[PDB]
C-alpha cells in the first residue's frame, strides 16, 4: 500500500461540510421532475414585490387590526400642517415589520441597497388636492414647518391627475442612519356636494435591483 | 459592492440543524418516522414556498445520559414508505433483508446516511386542498427509522442519540406568504382565532417619529 | 521668490523642489480649493510640542466648516505648508510629521482630543502622549526644519482609511506633530518669541 | 550571501502559539470571545502596523488536569458576530442551526477550525481616533466560542483546555513606531504618566566606550 | 478500496505546519480588498529609514528624558580633545537600543550587512570650525590621540559649509566584533558676537541595501 | 471521501525506512554550501592509499 498520514482534524463532526456520503438505495430511480411555472430561484425575486406598510399602528387598533392599514386624511384638517411619520429602516420594529422585505431582513445580519415607496390614493373621483412628500437625509433634523421640508428632497404629489406616485429612497445601510419621510398638507382638501369629506392613503414598499444582503443569521 | 450567492435557494437551506432527540433508558426499540415539521424552526422557512423537491442527509451522534462512551453495539434500520415497522425487540422485521441497515459502535465517528428523492410525484407538497379518500393532508411519507442495540439480553447502558439533517439539492416553486401566527398542531394550520396578535407593535401618535 | 495665487487667496513662498508626497502617492479621483492659514504658534525657550486634529482643524473656518456639518460623506486629500521666520542669530531644530490615526492617552475629554483651530500643547512630548518613543518617529512621513539653512516645510497626504467615504464630525484621520528636538537658543536683547505658521490647502475634496 | 525570505510579512506571522487557557471545573459553560490583545506578546507585534486583514486557524488540545484522558464528549459552538450568546447550560441557542459547531471526543486528535475574514470594513484596524457613537473603540469583534460537555447531567470530570490560534494570509499597512511602555488596559493605550522608563539604558561618562 | 498504510508520525499537533483546514461558513463571502497606500511587503523596508540615535544616555538625563537625543559641542573645549565615543552593534545595549534597526534585530538570531550613520549640525548660522569622524576596524584599539585615528579611515567634516556628513560602516556581523566610531576636535569652535555659545548634535542611523537577517526568535 | 483500506503492517516503527518527515522550521534557509577540495564520494577511495 501507499503510505499515509493523519493530520490533526480526523474525527470531527463539523456541521457545515459539503461531504459526499454514501446512499442508502443505489439501485433507487427517483421520480424525473416535470415543468412546473414559477420557479424560484433566489430569494431576491420575493424581495422585490409591492406590499403593504402598515403606518396606522396606533394603539387603539390592536383590537380592530384590519384599520392599521390606510391612515386619513380629511377635510377638516388645516393647510400646511404633518399628516404621517415614519422611519426608514427595514430591520427594526415599527411599520415596517408588516412587509415581506422586513420579514427576509431578520433572516439575516448585513443589508445594503435602495428602496422605493410607493403611495395610491383611494378616494372619491370628484375630489382634489395637493401633498408634499419630503425625505429626510440620514442624520439631519426632523423639519418643523413645511418651508424648511421644501428647501430638502420632496415630491410634490397632486392627486387630481395622478393617483400614485412613487419615492425613492437613495441609500440606506446597516453594519443611527434613519431616512425620515413626512407627509405634509400642501393645500386642504376640497371637495363637492354628496362626495365623502374623508378619505384613505395606502402605502407599498420594495427594493431596487442593488438591495443584497449577506451573513446568514436565524431569528 | 458584493454578490448575490448568500442569497440563493440552496444556501437558505444548508447548515444541519437538530429534527429529534431520543432517549433509550434501562421496551428497547425506538420508533422516530421523519418529518420536517416537528419543530417550529424550519417549518416557518420550509412554509415560504409550496413545492420543494430535496433529498437528506443523516447523522446519528450518540453517546451517554452523560457525556461519556462505552463500547457498546448499535443496529440503525430504516423503513422504506409502504413496509411494515417492527413491533417487539425481537420481532421478524428486524431481519428482513431488503430494509437496509447500518452497524455502528459507540465509540466511532457518527454514521451518516443519505436518503434520496422518495415521492411518486414529482415534488413534495405542505399544502393540500383536496381529501385523500379524511383531513386535509398529503400524502408524501419520506420513511421511518429504528434504533436498537443487539443482542439478546438487556443491555445495562441507558442510551441517548439526536438526530442531524441536511438538505441537498432543493428546488422551490409558487412562493407564499410567511406564517405570523403560533401553531397548535403539526398537520393542519390552525391558530387561536380568539385573539389576533398584530403583526407589528404599537407607537403613541402617528407623527411620533 | 514666487506668489502662488489659488482661489481669493495668495501666500509668498520661494521656489523649492523638496516636497515630500507620502507613501509615494499623489491623491486623485475615482473612489473649497484657497489657503486657509491658522493661528501662528510662539516658540518659546522652553515649550514642549503642539499638534493639531484632521480634519477637525477646519469645522468652524471658512465654508468648509459647514460644508462639514452639513453633508455626511466626505473624502479628499491635503497639502500642509509649515514655515519658521528666524534670523541669523538663533539656533535650534524642528521636527514636523504626519501620523495616522493619533490615539492620545490618559496620564480624555472632548476638548483635548479634538482641539480645534488653535491646538493643544503636549505634556510628555518623549512618548508623545501616546506611549510610543520620540526617537522612532521618522517612519512617518517627516520634515527637518533646520534654522541654519532652511525655514520651510511642505507634505502631500493623500487620503488613507479603509472604507472609501466616512463622516467628518466623528472621525479625525491623523494628527500634526510639531516638535522641538533641539531647543531655541540665543543671546539677550534678541526676540525671545519665534513664530510658527501653518497652512493648510484641500485637494481633490469630494461631498456626498 | 543568502535570501531574503526569513524577514517576509507572512513569515513574521507564523508559528501557532497559544491565546487562552481555560479551565471548567465540576455553571458548566465557559464563553471565550476572540481577542488577539490579551497578551503581552503579538500585542506590540500587531502594533507594529495599522491596518491589517487576515483569517485564522484553531485548535483546540482538551486534556484533564494532570495529562489524563477520558471517553468524553465535546461540542465546541462557534457564534458569529451580531448572534445572541448562550445563557445557561440548557439555552435555546445551543441548538440554533446557524451557528455551526464541531463535535469531539477526548480521545481524539484534536479539532482544527478556520475562520475567514469576518470584517465589515476592508481591513481590520487596532487604531481608532474618533468616537463610536463612548470609548475610543473600533468595531472589528471578529467572533466568540463557546465549550460544553454534551449531555443532559453534569459530567464527573473536571476539563481544561488551551486554543492555539495561527494566522494566514498576512497584509499589512502604514508601519507604527513600536510600543515601548507598559501596558494598562486592553482597550486603550495608556501608560503611568508618573514615571517614564527610558528607552536605552545608560553609562557613566559620554566617552566611556 | 485502495491499499493504504500508516506510517509513524500520526496524530500529532505540530504547531509549525502548513496544512489545509476545513472552514467554519462556505457559503460566506468576505468583503473584498481595496487600494490603500503603505503596503509593507518585507520588513526591511522599515529597516531602511534614518531614526535617531541616543548617544549622550548617560546616568543623569534619566529625569529629564528629553536631552538624551542631542549630544554637545562647546567653546570652551579645547583642541584634538575627544568629544563622544560609541560602539557599533545593533544587538546589544547602549546607543542601538533606541532605533528601529536595533528594535528588530531583538525578534531575530543572526544578522549581517553594512550600516550608513548621518549626523546633523544643529547651531547658529554665523559659526564654524572642523570636526573628525574616526572610525576604528573590529578587533583593533581605541586611538589615544587624534594623530594615530587620522591614519586609519576617517572623514573631516566642517560645519561652515555642508550641515550633514555620512559615515558608512563597511561590515559587520554577529553569530567581539565592535565598529568603536570617535569624533574628534578638530579645531575649537569660533563664534562671532550675539551668537550662542553652545551647540548640538543628532545623529541619524539606518541599514544599506544589503543588511539581511534570519533565524526567527521572540525576544 | 474515496474509499481507503489498511492493511497488516500498520503503526509499526521499522528503523530503516527512508521516509520523508515534517520538517520542524519550514521557512528557515540552511546556508548554501561553497567548494572545499577533497570530497569522499565512496570509501573505496580510502582502501586505494
Amino acid at each position: 500500500g501507499i503510505p499515509t498520514e493523519l493530520k490533526p482534524g480526523t474525527n470531527q463532526f463539523l456541521t457545515t461540510d459539503d461531504g459526499v456520503s454514501a446512499p442508502i438505495l443505489p439501485g433507487f430511480h427517483p421520480t424525473p421532475p416535470i415543468h412546473i411555472p414559477g420557479e424560484v430561484h433566489n430569494l431576491l425575486e420575493i424581495c422585490r414585490v409591492e406590499t403593504i406598510l402598515e403606518v396606522n399602528n396606533l394603539k387603539t387598533n390592536e383590537t380592530t387590526p384590519m384599520q392599521r392599514l390606510c391612515f386619513p386624511v380629511s377635510v377638516q384638517s388645516k393647510t400646511g400642517e404633518l399628516c404621517a411619520a415614519f422611519r426608514a429602516d427595514p430591520g427594526r420594529d415599527g411599520p415596517w415589520q408588516s412587509t415581506i422585505l422586513g420579514q427576509l431582513c431578520r433572516y439575516y445580519t448585513q443589508w445594503s441597497g435602495s428602496l422605493e415607496v410607493t403611495f395610491m390614493f383611494a378616494g372619491s373621483f370628484m375630489a382634489t388636492g395637493k401633498m408634499l412628500i419630503a425625505y429626510t437625509p440620514p442624520g439631519g433634523n426632523v423639519p418643523a414647518d413645511r418651508i424648511t421640508a421644501m428647501l430638502g428632497t420632496h415630491v410634490i404629489w397632486d392627486f387630481g391627475l395622478q393617483s400614485s406616485v412613487t419615492l425613492v429612497v437613495p441609500w440606506i445601510s446597516n453594519t443611527y442612519t434613519t431616512g425620515i419621510i413626512t407627509i405634509w398638507y400642501q393645500t386642504n382638501y376640497v371637495v363637492p356636494i354628496g362626495a365623502p369629506t374623508t378619505a384613505y392613503i395606502v402605502a407599498l414598499a420594495a427594493a431596487q435591483d442593488n438591495f443584497t444582503m449577506k451573513l446568514c443569521k436565524d431569528t | 459592492h458584493h454578490s448575490t450567492q448568500e442569497t440563493a435557494i440552496g444556501n437558505f437551506f444548508s447548515r444541519a440543524g437538530l429534527v429529534s432527540i431520543i432517549t433509550m433508558p434501562t421496551d428497547g426499540y425506538v420508533n422516530w418516522d421523519i418529518d420536517l415539521m416537528g419543530y417550529a424552526q424550519l417549518r416557518r422557512k420550509c412554509e415560504l414556498f409550496t413545492y420543494m423537491r430535496f433529498d437528506a442527509e443523516f447523522t446519528f451522534v450518540v453517546a451517554k445520559p452523560n457525556g461519556v462512551l462505552v463500547p457498546q453495539l448499535l443496529q440503525y434500520m430504516y423503513v422504506p414508505p409502504g413496509a411494515p415497522k417492527p413491533t417487539s425487540r425481537d420481532s421478524f422485521a428486524w431481519q428482513t433483508a431488503t430494509n437496509p441497515s447500518v452497524f455502528v459502535k459507540m465509540t466511532d465517528p457518527p454514521a451518516q446516511v443519505s436518503v434520496p428523492f422518495m415521492s411518486p410525484a414529482s415534488a413534495y407538497q405542505w399544502f393540500y386542498d383536496g381529501y385523500p379518500t379524511y383531513g386535509q393532508c398529503p400524502n408524501n411519507m419520506m420513511g421511518t427509522f429504528s434504533i436498537r442495540t443487539v443482542g439478546t439480553e438487556k443491555s445495562p447502558h441507558s442510551i441517548t442519540l439526536r438526530v442531524y439533517m441536511r438538505i441537498k439539492h432543493v428546488r422551490a416553486w409558487i412562493p407564499r406568504p410567511l406564517r405570523n401566527q403560533p401553531y397548535l398542531f403539526k398537520t393542519n394550520p390552525n391558530y387561536k382565532g380568539n385573539d389576533i396578535k398584530c403583526t407589528s407593535t404599537s407607537r403613541d401618535k402617528i407623527t411620533t417619529l | 521668490v514666487a506668489q502662488l495665487t489659488i482661489g481669493n487667496s495668495t501666500i509668498t513662498t520661494q521656489e523649492a523642489a523638496n516636497i515630500v508626497i507620502a507613501y509615494g502617492e499623489w491623491p486623485e479621483y475615482c473612489p473649497v480649493n484657497r489657503f486657509f492659514t491658522l493661528d501662528t504658534k510662539s516658540w518659546a525657550k522652553d515649550s514642549k510640542g503642539w499638534y493639531w486634529k484632521f480634519p477637525d482643524v477646519l469645522t468652524e473656518v471658512g465654508v468648509f466648516g459647514q460644508n462639514a456639518q452639513f453633508h455626511y460623506l466626505y473624502r479628499s486629500g491635503f497639502c500642509v505648508h509649515v514655515q519658521c521666520n528666524a534670523s541669523k542669530f538663533h539656533q535650534g531644530a524642528l521636527l514636523v510629521a504626519v501620523l495616522p490615526e493619533y490615539v492620545l492617552g490618559t496620564i480624555p475629554p472632548y476638548a483635548t482630543t479634538q482641539p480645534g483651530q488653535v491646538g493643544a500643547v503636549l505634556t510628555h512630548p518623549y512618548v508623545l502622549d501616546a506611549g510610543i518613543p520620540l526617537s522612532q518617529l521618522t517612519v512617518c512621513p517627516h520634515q527637518w526644519i533646520n534654522l541654519r539653512t532652511n525655514n520651510c516645510a511642505t507634505i502631500i497626504v493623500p487620503y488613507m482609511n479603509t472604507v472609501p467615504f466616512d463622516s467628518a464630525l466623528n472621525h479625525c484621520n491623523f494628527g500634526l506633530l510639531v516638535i522641538p528636538v533641539v531647543p531655541l537658543d540665543f543671546n539677550a536683547g534678541a526676540t525671545s518669541e519665534i513664530p510658527i505658521t501653518v497652512t493648510i490647502a484641500p485637494m481633490c475634496a469630494e461631498f456626498a
